[PDB]
Formats: structure tokens, sequence, C-alpha cells
């Protein structure tokens, strides 16, 4: 499954 | 941005025998940006009912797609892939050759 | 038995035509098993392999909600990147993202990946040590400083070491033979006369999985690297791959030439001659 942590460049 | 011209291979899913059913493949890769147009041709004419893979890319970031249709090759029939891309001033046509 | 799970994200801004397109494809090894497209009529995660269709609506709904939040994140990433590069509002830009985990037969993390490319160039990548970044340029150093400051590497490393590996574990359980089975290549050599003095021997590998393969021509046991034509490995359309290698040989030296096929489907490499 895709990860559910997100990080802005 | 640096634009990259598509590499193109045209080939059968199985070794070609005259009058035996098969799938005609056109594999386009290494193009940037991702917008691209691929047609399969039978004797210069566009084949309708052509499917394609989901846009993906390899670890080196090169985008790729497989365009493919059912086909039954013969001695007479000419098959080709015709690709349009921002990098191409004219459509690139690559003929299918059973030996490659 | 050495498996990997990878997500490939593409976000494409189109300033005239509305908000940016987000697409995702998920892979176990060389097998695509899921897709998501924001331009679908009713955007939802969809199965692309038979062994994943056994997952229930909760699976698809949960993943759909994640892709939606990811798409939004990427929108902000694209906006920041525009500013870093002093780009105009008019231009379309592409963010490609790739993350995943490689495991040994013990099913624990051998290698973790987490990397980005902007407009088709390397931007930033997590180093093999999952503790440090490589930036491609001065723009990517802005991102490096932020992520360094906020210690987001530790977070990533923990995802890659934990959750990534457990999802992979589950998918191998569901896949069984479809994912554990290495299909050896079907091999043959073809002869293509050039003139009365020269012929091309073409050595063929077909119907193989996974994609990783080595094809080489030898002349009396010596490698013909610089004199061998080698096509890029290509999908057949049935979840198998193809490749060939070609060498131009002088008439009556055919039997000096051996084609060598290495593939995990083969206990030991095959040696082929033109017959």
């Amino acid at each position: 499954s895709p990860r559910w942590y997100f990080y802005y460049l | 941005m640096i634009q990259r011209t598509p590499k193109i291979q045209v080939y059968s899913r199985h070794p070609a025998e005259n009058g035996k059913s098969n799938f005609l493949n056109c594999y386009v890769s290494g193009f940037h940006p991702s917008d691209i147009e691929v047609d399969l041709l039978k004797n210069g004419e566009r084949i309708e009912k052509v499917e394609h893979s989901d846009l993906s890319f390899s670890k080196d970031w090169s985008f790729y797609l497989l365009y493919y249709t059912e086909f039954t090759p013969t001695e007479k029939d000419e098959y080709a892939c015709r690709v349009n891309h921002v990098t191409l001033s004219q459509p690139k046509i690559v003929k299918w050759d059973r030996d490659m | 038995g050495s498996h990997s799970m990878r997500y490939f994200y593409t976000s494409v801004s189109r300033p005239g035509r509305g908000e940016p397109r987000f697409i995702s494809v998920g892979y176990v090894d060389d097998t695509q098993f899921v897709r998501f497209d924001s331009d679908a009529a009713s955007p939802r995660e969809e199965p692309r392999a038979p062994w994943i269709e056994q997952e229930g609506p909760e699976y698809w709904d949960r993943n759909t909600q994640i892709y939606k939040a990811q798409a939004q994140t990427d929108r902000e990433s694209l906006r920041n990147l525009r500013g870093y590069y002093n780009q105009s509002e008019a231009g379309s830009h592409t963010l490609q993202s790739m993350y995943g985990c490689d495991v040994g037969p013990d099913g624990r993390l051998l290698r973790g990946h987490d990397q980005y490319a902007y407009d088709g160039k390397d931007y930033i990548a997590l180093n093999e040590d999952l503790r440090s970044w490589t930036a491609a340029d001065t723009a990517a150093q802005i991102t490096q400083r932020k992520w360094e400051a906020a210690r987001e590497a530790e977070q990533r490393r923990a995802y890659l070491e934990g959750e990534c590996v457990e999802w992979l574990r589950r998918y191998l359980e569901n896949g069984k033979d479809k994912l554990e089975r290495a299909d050896p290549p079907k091999t043959h050599v073809t002869h293509h006369p050039i003139s009365d003095h020269e012929a091309t021997l073409r050595c063929w590998a077909l119907g193989f999985y996974p994609a990783e393969i080595t094809l080489t021509w030898q002349r009396d046991g010596e490698d013909q690297t610089q004199d061998t034509e080698l096509v890029e490995t290509r999908p057949a359309g049935d979840r198998t791959f193809q490749k060939w290698a070609a060498v131009v040989v002088p008439s009556g030296e055919e039997q000096r030439y051996t084609c060598h096929v290495q593939h995990e489907g083969l206990p030991k490499p095959l040696t082929l001659r033109w017959e």
C-alpha cells in the first residue's frame, strides 16, 4: 500500500 | 527543460509465423516530457482498438509505455509504429521486422 | 527470495487545463499490481494483477484517500520547485517520485529507496544509509536543508524498515507462485547473412521473468562486448520480457561463437551456438 506520510519538497 | 526523444522498439509477443495469431507491440521509452502519441499501422493505415500500459518509469527516470494489439502476420502485410512527441518535427515511423 | 515493492508517482502541472494530474503505479518486483489516475472519471486505486483483486473495498478506499492526500502534497512540491527555479507560471512541470524496499529471503530490509526527479533530471535522493541526502543541484539543497532540519530521514528510514516490508510480506503471501516463480528464458540463435563473407548471429531470450538478464557473445571464450548489438529488455505484454544480442561473424568462424544466457530461472548459464 502507498505510504501515508507526506513531505513537501 | 531538457526534452528527451522517445526510443522505439516494434516487435511481436511470440516468434512470427505467417497466418498464426500473435500480438504486435510498440514499446516507447526514455522520452521527456510524458505526453506522447503512439499509433500501430497495418499497410500505412491506423489500427483501431489498440490498448496501452499505464504510464510508468524505470529507476533511471525514463518513462515507458507498451502499445499492443492482436494481429495475424503474413508475407504481404506491412506493420509499423508511428510516434508523435514534442521532440519530433515529423511523426517517427518504425516498421515491424519479425527478425528483430 | 529477494523481492521488492516500489511506488512510481508522476505529477504533471498543466497551467491552462485545471489542476495537476497525479498518477501512481505500484510494483512487486517486475509485476505491476495497482494504479491510480486523478484524471479517471471517479478516481480510485484499481488492481492490475489477479492476486491483489482478493483485497476488499476497504483496501481500495484507504489507498484512494492516501493517493488524494499525496496528489495535494505533490501540488505544493511543484509550487515550491517553480519558485526554487524562478520558473514562469506558463510552463508545465513534472515531479517523478520513486520509493520502496528491497528484502532478502529473511524478509527484512536489504535496501530502501526514496528519490525524486523534477522535469526529468535527478533532484534529491535518500542515500543507501537511509540517514543522508544527495542533492543534484543548488535548488535541491534548499529541500536538503529543510528535510535535514526537520529530521524527515529518520521517519522515511522507519517507514522503509517497517511498514514497506510488512506490505511486501503480505503481497508475497497473496502472490505465492505468481511472484516467487522465476520463468527461465526460451533461447535460440538465428543466422542473418550480410554478404557472402559475413553473417549476423542473433541470440534470443523470450518469455522470461523477472526482467534482469545477461546476454553475451564470446569468440573462443573471449567476450565480444564492443562488437555486440544489444536491444533494451522489452515487455512481451504477458508479464514476460524479451532481449536479443547480435554479433557479425566471418563465414566459416560460426562455431567459434558462443551466446551466454544468465537468468535466476537458470541454475547455471546456457551456452548456445548457431545450429
